[PDB]
């Protein structure tokens, strides 16, 4: 039923109110392949890192206004330690290799009670700079524009134009044609995604990359009479579903 | 087969007309699977 | 030499043309793309996933339902693909840079309340009247379902497709039959009980998705107004 | 019908599911993503060379630098602005020429994207004797001239990559394959493409290359009124992958 | 008269039209060039042929071995085949001719000191780092081989295609990673001890050929700088 | 791996020699040498003919000949100078036409060479009704005049060899095969072509002969305005023998 | 075959478009052997 | 012959003076089992620690005496990075497990010359307390 316990490694994460897990594109996600643009014996997954990574995310009170979004990158929440998201062996690893191709595994975590209300939208968002420049980003007209991505200045000799426009926008009411669940406080505390391996090459740079994004967008606001409790926690766990390490150097220094 | 009409005579070779892939040797499904 | 009687439309550059021209830079090979899943080989397999409605009461997704209403639709929008419920939904969207639409159009909603909430909520679709129905007495009379709230949080409703013409105009320029298909509307039909202690004004989420047998032709130009 | 939409799949009902109904036919395939995107669109107005170009300094250009503006067209449906590929697109010191597919971006649903480009290059002024060059992804302009009895003729005369001529009042059309390094184009993107010093969302190499216009006669007969010329794109036999959003339309 | 219709780019020479034209002096018997041999048929027949490079210190195709030396490569080149030491070796040069190349370049090397010269040197390849790296500890993490001198008097070093991308650029006009693979470095593990009555400071005579799986694409125009 | 480099042969080795890797995957056959060549590239820049021509005296040529010069193309892709076969090249009395081919030195890395030539001569003038003659190697110009109606009309309007006319604003484009008595063209040579008083390295008859472009009018029609004429052409079913040198790129 | 993308017809012989030699009646080798 | 090349992952080290690999007590002691102390499922050997580690030792003079030695342990070089002895993945495996098995493979590189003598006893001795003060 909804009781489902996932194993990964020396790691078993439970949920009682599961709505079964989001397969994105493919039936079985985790099944990769090692890419075909290097030529040395990749690393596969091995059982150190073959595991879920719990990290906390910020809290959701009733102050946060509807559309305003919290975001995960992947690899990019191991790399800064995000929300106290140590990654152990598999940052260890990637630190270690040029390039990585792996897809990911999310659950976020959030219980609510009978007696709250709002609605949260967990979803996996390929390649956005959401992490680029509060506890919670608010949904602006530049983020919806992509108005506010980064960009290269032009210099002092050209007219700095109006930036009005970027491909990196958030059209917020089409973050459900992404690989989503919505965590609604009356059905679930928890939701599963499980996304493969997408870029634009084969692999892709191990500190560069955001092919993935976790993006946690509230759709209904928060609200409870008083004498509830006050400000759930948000919390998520990362599993990398078959890594192809590529590319073995030294450990990565700016 | 995109917007291509025809049906009859491709001059150029697929090779020379189109760019095909190298080698590492109706129904629409849906975008996601609940398991 | 073979004689050829060249047309009045020789030299001529059409845009859409179907077909070819010479390659100037062949025999490439390109890199494989069988590495990446979730290939699009079609644009309706995008327009039946459901996306957020907006809604003026600052436009937001949802509906929220006051404790106190007349005998009224809680929300009652056009079924006319170029209205703006339907700006920032994948299919009116998608629908937007066509010329016509046929199938149904497919309504899905979400209660976000408590769970302890209780309620029920006819959800009509009227065929286009002189007059739009306000009355829960004038939308029992349309095609209607009565939604339960309960352990499941959601109903999908789908819009038939009710059309003097096999095809129908996805954009209400002159506002006729042809174009503007009716009204949906959401009344509630008993008020939600809710115990003590729970947030009072719950929220219904709206979706639009495209159905089944969901349809577009004649590509159009775009309206670039969003990067202005 | 009774649904959970937190589920994240919600399946595409009819008529029939819930009322008394039944399925409408299915009329036409127009959207199909090898034939919607398979129709040209104008892309760019760039200006034609009359002389051997400056290509365009990187980011960012300080001021003095005597260089070459408004005269390549870097083929990419991502926003572009002086030649070069842009993250953040801008609309009116110099002012840079920007460039964006209004088409492509109000249906790139999708992440990512590949083709065959077919270009074609219409002449904007009354009768031109125009010609095309075009240099691939991740090539670059070569800038020099050399003297052929004492006329100095530009080295974008010559090459191994496509220089297509026109005749008087005629149009260039020719298709070009997907050359560049990446197996797709990001539509989307949130990588960098350095490991320093790099701007996030701006790949390299996601172009079909760039195009130029020159008039073929020397840099010694050149005049003195700017000729500008239209740049048309179709995607031959496109390919999308990974459904996304659609632009943000304001309700003002 | 069969009609047609001519297409926009009519009358057009286009310069790389991969067609024949039509014969102005035709059904000429050549001379048979049967009796020469050596007859090349591909240019990556001539890339495999290894060719000396060139180091600064007058250009030298060699390094001198001193005596004394610190904790730094003796030389270190980057991976770039627009580089300097690549410009007059037949791989560096055929590779200057085109866009792309694919596969493994490959440094032999020949130690042209005395016989009775002894020592080890360490033969190491980086990916491209942030920094590149200059002690022997950080040379023996990358890719490295140890060659000992002794009878034979070679080591061809080969250098892994390690890329991002199928094709790497030949040519970095923006020094990105899809021209740049990173640096060889030849270090000294043991230094070089030889007897009495022997001459100091060695030579290693570097070459560069193509690897086996060598691959160019896309000619581009030439560099006629060697002219002027 | 443990090699010999003074055996003169060296294997060429992959990753899997020492290291643990593989083949790369052989992508393109773009080095071809029957592909690689086998496209156009300019030759030269010669003048057009407006009256019978005088061909150029031999070398060493004193002042005070009556001669015509830049009009004549000798099709080599060795250095020419004065439409006449050079060894060394030179750029800048009366200045002489000198050619060299730039795209072919830089990868003729190889000692012999044969090919069919593909000569395309392109109008450098605006909409010019040209027309190119052409005689064989080892053969020569024909420079005389016959009057037909009180009209000079020179004789290389007519012979036994190709003349072709071309169209006002059009191109002339026609294939020559190999017609030197050499089997084939020597890229570099140590020979003399004549047992007394020679150059070294001056082959007599490497080349797909001379052509020479004239106006399809009598010698009164002749105007005042020199024009010009541009020469491409393209080696069709190009063959090489015995590997040798590249140029020497210097590094200042 | 050059850089030629026809593969269906050639108009002229191949004497008259190519120049064939008069008689007197993939695997790329070494240009150098050790022997 | 005496020119062997001992490749392992990343990593080939040659010699042409080699007297053969020195086995001890048995054929193959690169033959090895799991402990049967421990029953969680352990970290067997991975391409990135199959591979040599290369350090220095102290040069050897003539005011060296007979009898005079220089003790390397293992795994404790990897620790303390003895020598230059950074044991990269190894040692960053090693910090993080509590208990490890491993048997060794040496290889000691000293060159003298035709005009130099001397000798050197390398040797791999079980259960010493040489490297402590």
């Amino acid at each position: 039923d909804r009781v489902t316990t996932q194993t990964a490694g020396n790691t078993a994460i439970n949920t009682q109110s599961s709505l079964g897990v989001l397969c994105a594109y493919v039936e079985d996600p985790t099944k990769s392949d090692p890419p075909s643009s290097s030529t040395d014996q990749p690393t596969t997954t091995f059982t150190a890192i073959d595991r879920w990574y719990t990290g906390r995310l910020n809290s959701w009170t009733k102050a946060v206004k509807t559309f305003s979004f919290q975001a995960v990158p992947l690899p990019g929440a191991f790399l800064s330690r995000q929300g106290g998201l140590n990654g152990g062996a598999f940052t260890a690893t990637l630190h270690r290799h040029f390039l990585m191709k792996c897809g990911w595994q999310v659950q976020v975590q959030c219980n609510l009670t009978q007696f709250h209300q709002g609605a949260l939208l967990v979803a996996m968002v390929p390649e956005t700079t959401l992490d680029v420049k509060e506890q919670w980003v608010e949904m602006s007209d530049d983020y919806r524009t992509g108005k506010n991505m980064p960009f290269q200045s032009l210099g002092t000799y050209y007219r700095p134009p109006n930036w009005t426009w970027g491909p990196n926008f958030i059209n917020p009411y089409q973050v459900t044609v992404f690989p989503h669940q919505i965590l609604n406080a009356r059905t679930s505390t928890s939701v599963d995604i499980n996304v493969p391996y997408i870029g634009e090459t084969p692999t892709q740079s191990s500190e560069t990359q955001n092919s993935w994004t976790l993006l946690v967008m509230v759709l209904v606001p928060l609200d409870y009479k008083e004498g509830a409790t006050t400000d759930p926690e948000i919390t998520f766990s990362v599993r990398p579903t078959s890594p192809y390490f590529n590319g073995l150097r030294n450990r990565y220094t700016t | 087969r995109g917007n291509n009409g025809n049906m009859t005579f491709n001059y150029y070779a697929n090779t020379y007309q189109n760019s095909v892939d190298f080698s590492t040797s109706g129904i629409l499904n849906p975008l996601g699977y609940l398991k | 030499p073979i004689p050829t009687a060249p047309r009045e439309n020789s030299l001529m550059f059409l845009s859409t043309t179907p077909d070819d021209t010479v390659p100037a830079y062949g025999n490439v090979r390109t890199p494989p793309v069988n590495y990446l899943p979730g290939e699009i080989t079609d644009l309706l397999q995008l327009a039946r996933i459901p996306t957020l409605m907006a809604f003026g009461r600052a436009y937001v997704p949802y509906v929220a339902v006051p404790t106190q209403f007349d005998d009224k639709p809680l929300i009652s929008f056009p079924i006319t693909l170029s209205d703006p419920v339907y700006q920032n939904t994948l299919v009116g969207a998608i629908s937007s840079n066509f010329a016509n639409y046929r199938g149904c159009i497919q309504i899905t909603l979400t209660f976000c309340g408590p769970m302890m909430a209780r309620g029920k909520f006819l959800l009509s679709y009227s065929p286009p009247n002189g007059t739009q129905p306000q009355t829960l007495s004038e939308a029992m009379q349309c095609t209607y379902s009565i939604w339960d709230i309960g352990l499941n949080s959601s109903w999908t409703f789908v819009i038939p497709y009710i059309s003097p013409s096999d095809y129908r105009e996805t954009r209400a320029i002159t506002n006729s039959v042809y174009s503007a298909d009716g009204w949906f509307s959401l009344h509630k039909l008993t008020k939600i009980t809710l115990p003590p202690d729970c947030p009072q004004s719950p929220c219904i989420l709206f979706f639009a998705s495209a159905g089944e047998d969901y349809t577009l032709r004649l590509p159009v130009d775009c309206n670039p107004s969003y990067v202005f | 019908s009774t649904d959970n939409a937190e589920t994240g799949v919600i399946e595409a009902g009819n008529t029939d599911t819930d009322f008394s109904g039944e399925l409408a036919a299915p009329g036409s395939n127009h959207t199909n993503v090898k034939f919607l995107f398979d129709r040209s669109r104008l892309l760019n107005v760039i200006k034609v060379l009359e002389k051997d170009a400056v290509f365009p300094r990187p980011f960012p250009t300080a001021t003095g630098t005597q260089q070459d503006d408004g005269y390549f067209c870097l083929l990419t449906p991502r926003p572009t602005v002086a030649s070069r590929p842009a993250t953040r697109f801008g609309l009116y010191g110099v002012l840079a020429n920007t460039s964006l597919d209004f088409n492509f971006y109000s249906l790139a649903c999708f992440t990512y994207f590949r083709s065959d480009l077919e270009v074609t290059v219409v002449s904007l002024e009354p009768d031109l004797e125009f010609a095309v060059g075009w240099f691939p992804s991740g090539s670059e302009y070569q800038a020099s001239s050399f003297v052929y009895d004492q006329l100095h003729v530009p080295y974008h005369f010559t090459g191994r990559t496509p220089r297509a001529f026109a005749s008087k009042g005629g149009k260039v059309s020719f298709v070009l394959p997907w050359n560049s390094v990446s197996s797709v184009l990001p539509v989307r993107w949130g990588g960098a493409s350095k490991l320093s010093s790099a701007t996030r969302g701006l790949p390299a190499h996601a172009d079909w290359g760039t195009i130029y216009a020159f008039i073929p006669r020397p840099n010694e007969k050149k005049s003195t009124a700017v000729k500008h010329v239209a740049v048309y794109i179709r995607y031959k036999n496109a390919r999308a992958w990974c459904p996304s959003m659609l632009p943000f339309r304001s309700y003002k």
